[PDB]
């Protein structure tokens, strides 16, 4: 009895998830095939691997900040008794917390560990918050893997556009990729601030403030 | 191979156990190749040695063909590489485990130099024939200052 | 991984699970597996059917607080495709066979062991602890340090009652 | 194709699930999601919800499990869409779908100006 | 599974075991392996011989009450066929290397570990049981209920022994 | 296997590591991992840089007996070669994806598991021993028989002041 189960189990959708296959999808548009394996023995394959890692934080980053998954709310760092804390991993940027109460201090990312300019001491141990482990605001890289299926549609196209335009010399195949790369740019980054919403009121410390009063 | 003994020993399952197979054993000699440097011939027949296109990619065309290299070399940094080509293509009739039928097909490697800077050898270490047809290069030309 | 345990509260008939894997993560439809869990030792369910790419539609909605988990089965003992003479190699049956030797290791990686199952030879960890270890039920079976600490607790309370005891005869 | 700009078509998005996060921790998304929101009904907080790899996470609580958001005496409750395959389509996005990828195909091999302005 | 648990005791010279598989079930003669228990722990068995592609032979008949058990071990660090350039693909390795992959796994499922080997980290028993465990030997061992009925039988003893030896004093 | 243990003292600032198998030992660069002992948990170490092929190079020379741990993690999810038909057909690619498929399992033999990792099922040993462990904190940690042998010895005490009072008292 009935059919639902039986038809629709050989369905197959394949979705693109794997590195390997962002760079078979850039090895294509130029000429010869992708390559099965990530290593192999073909330049061009490590080439396609090394512009995949490059656009990554460039795309990332977008202006300024990135997107919602690159957010990484209040930090306690601690810095250790013999200096300096050092930032974890590889970081885009560095930000300082802004609650209450607490007054603007410079922060400045060096390699890894961190610099405040106006102290001029490579180690901050003064600055540190009262009884707060110096909250900050930053933002980590996350790998190729780890992120959301669209992005990875978008950072493919537009590695694959760079490595068109150093590798052959086309207007045709280069304009198409340019452009319908910039349509799913748009068409993903307005869902951004369509996701983690925020209105003009209560976000904002002066609107918030001038509702609370008369009212 | 035992050299005391002069016995060559397999564990390849060739068929029938019960009967008596012939094979053909002897020695391999290397086949080298080194096709001639490509310079841009006007329609005047005339040559420019200093203006030399940027080789993309290298097509070459063949009829017979078994698993074999191609070595790049530099001559000013010296640094080699090796771009190992093979005879399987997936979804092609020669894809049999049983043998690979000699097919035609092309094989294309990067150079991703100028023409005057490196060379590339062609290098087989194998029984079957190797059949090389026609040699094609592709790349980027930019002509600077016009020719005389 | 390989597991995915999905908790009805009401209402819902139509769950969804998430196996491992490019694509959908189970070679062939037969390989999904659905469990029930009635608070002692987990059963398996009936009248489940597939109505979706990963989602299964039962007959009637769950209880609220109904507990139940779905697993990817595979076949332990047989390779998934065989290579004989004057055939096309193919690259379909190559990559699911690589597929079926990797599935069947997650299934031993997140811990899924067959039933019957006793390793023949002493084990230890190396100095590591033991967690989330509820007390012991047969005269065999281990204990932890709940059972230590009710068994410690007691003979505090022979202690004092000791105390207590001894201490008012002592006026006499 | 689906995904579209932001928000994708009336048949690809789902309305709100219930997830309820195991004794471990984090709960798993289902296959392949396009984008996963938290529902937006009265009585429910604002918490942030973030997709890693297949299972979700917590950016605020930092932490990978997403226990401590369980919703008062609602488990979880959000909203997303699934992506299913070629086949079992309204038969207007498999025309819509077979030309757009036809003109990109057109420029991956050779056509004629007049092929690909056209499909376009 | 790869494992097979025989009992010949008496007159009996040789046994006859059969492995999942293709076949005769190993990749080579070095495969098979035999463990003999004394009553106390397993050892390697000595005098035995492989008789032909299944079965094997003692030089002995087996006393009386004698369990034997056969195992299949694979080596783990090495792939069993490895590929050159320009040589000839073969259905014996391609399809023995998927068997000795598959084969490798099911070892583990039968609880078969190396010897050298303890855990690293932690493992999390999840809410689960212990079962048929003896009492401990050294303090590193761990404990079954049994050792810890024990302890209770043993101080309930003495404390009747507090009650009925303070008992008479209250008369006193 | 994998794993290999490592102690730092002095100005020396490189380590030298060995896997089993082919050549490195290993496909990619990204399956080396770097973990320092702080004698108290797993801590991942920083400051490490991958100088050799199988040496790496520290940026600070390591202090009085530090302890290091170099282990090679593979791929958990894919496998190593995707197979389509059309595709340039190396035979390299298929010795890589059996060492990658051997590789994944090596690991498990040597005693590691993912974090999250739990056993949701009854685990049996068919009566061997469990050893080496610590005391336990929390209620929900196993015990080993040194906990066991300081609540018998508590005990004991507890009724040997039990005896003295008496004894005095029978003195009254």
């Amino acid at each position: 009895q009935s059919d639902t189960p039986s038809i629709m189990a050989e369905s197959q959708f394949n979705s693109l998830s794997t590195k390997l296959d962002a760079v078979n999808l850039c090895m294509r548009a130029i000429g010869r095939s992708g390559v099965d394996n990530l290593t192999s023995g073909d330049l061009d394959a490590e080439d396609a691997d090394t512009m995949i890692d490059i656009v990554s934080q460039r795309l990332q980053y977008n202006d300024g900040k990135g997107w919602w998954f690159n957010r990484e709310p209040r930090w306690s760092f601690a810095p250790d008794s013999n200096g300096e804390v050092v930032l974890p991993n590889n970081t885009l940027q560095v930000l300082q917390a802004y609650t209450l109460n607490t007054r603007k201090i410079d922060i400045t990312i060096r390699a890894g560990r961190l610099y405040s300019t106006t102290l001029h001491s490579f180690d901050v141990s003064p600055l540190v918050g009262p009884d707060g482990f110096i909250w900050l605001d930053l933002m980590l890289m996350l790998p190729f893997e780890h992120m959301p299926l669209n992005v990875l549609q978008a950072i493919a196209y537009q590695a694959a556009a760079e490595f068109i335009v150093s590798k052959d010399a086309d207007q045709t195949k280069l304009q198409m990729h340019m452009q319908m790369a910039a349509n799913l740019h748009t068409g993903m980054q307005v869902e951004e601030s369509k996701q983690n919403r925020l209105n003009m009121l209560v976000h904002n410390p002066t609107q918030r403030n001038f509702g609370i009063m008369a009212g | 191979y035992d050299a005391n003994t002069r016995i060559l020993s397999t564990k390849y399952g060739l068929g029938d156990t019960s009967q008596i197979w012939a094979a053909k054993v002897g020695q391999m000699y290397k086949v080298e190749f080194v096709p001639t440097d490509v310079i841009i011939r006007d329609s005047q027949d005339r040559v420019s040695y200093q203006d030399v296109p940027v080789i993309g990619l290298v097509h070459l065309n063949l009829d017979r063909y078994p698993d074999f290299t191609v070595e790049i070399t530099n001559r000013k940094s010296g640094a080699v590489r090796v771009a190992k080509a093979s005879n399987r293509v997936g979804g092609a009739r020669n894809n049999v485990v049983g043998y690979v039928k000699p097919t035609s097909g092309t094989f294309s490697f990067p150079l991703r130099a100028l023409s005057t800077d490196v060379e590339y050898r062609i290098i087989s270490i194998s029984p079957h024939t190797f059949q090389l047809r026609d040699i094609e290069w592709s790349g980027s030309y930019n002509p600077t200052r016009k020719r005389v | 991984y390989s597991y995915v345990e999905r908790t009805g509260d009401g209402v819902a008939t139509t769950f969804n699970f998430a196996f491992t894997g490019k694509g959908k993560g189970y070679l062939l439809a037969n390989q999904i597996y659905v469990e029930r869990w009635d608070g002692a030792s987990w059963q398996s369910a009936t009248g489940w059917s597939l109505s979706g790419t990963n989602q299964i539609t039962f007959l009637t909605p769950l209880a609220n607080g109904q507990v139940i988990r779905i697993r990817r089965i595979a076949g332990k003992d047989y390779p998934f495709a065989q290579f004989e003479p004057g055939v096309m190699l193919d690259m379909a049956s190559l990559n699911n066979t690589f597929i079926h030797l990797l599935e069947i290791t997650q299934e031993l990686l997140d811990g899924f062991y067959p039933d019957g199952f006793y390793l023949k030879q002493d084990l230890n960890m190396g100095w590591n602890k033991i967690v989330n270890l509820m007390p012991g039920t047969d005269g065999g079976h281990a204990v932890n340090k709940t059972q230590l600490d009710t068994l410690s607790s007691h003979v505090d309370d022979v202690d004092q009652k000791h105390t207590i005891w001894n201490d008012r005869q002592d006026q006499q």
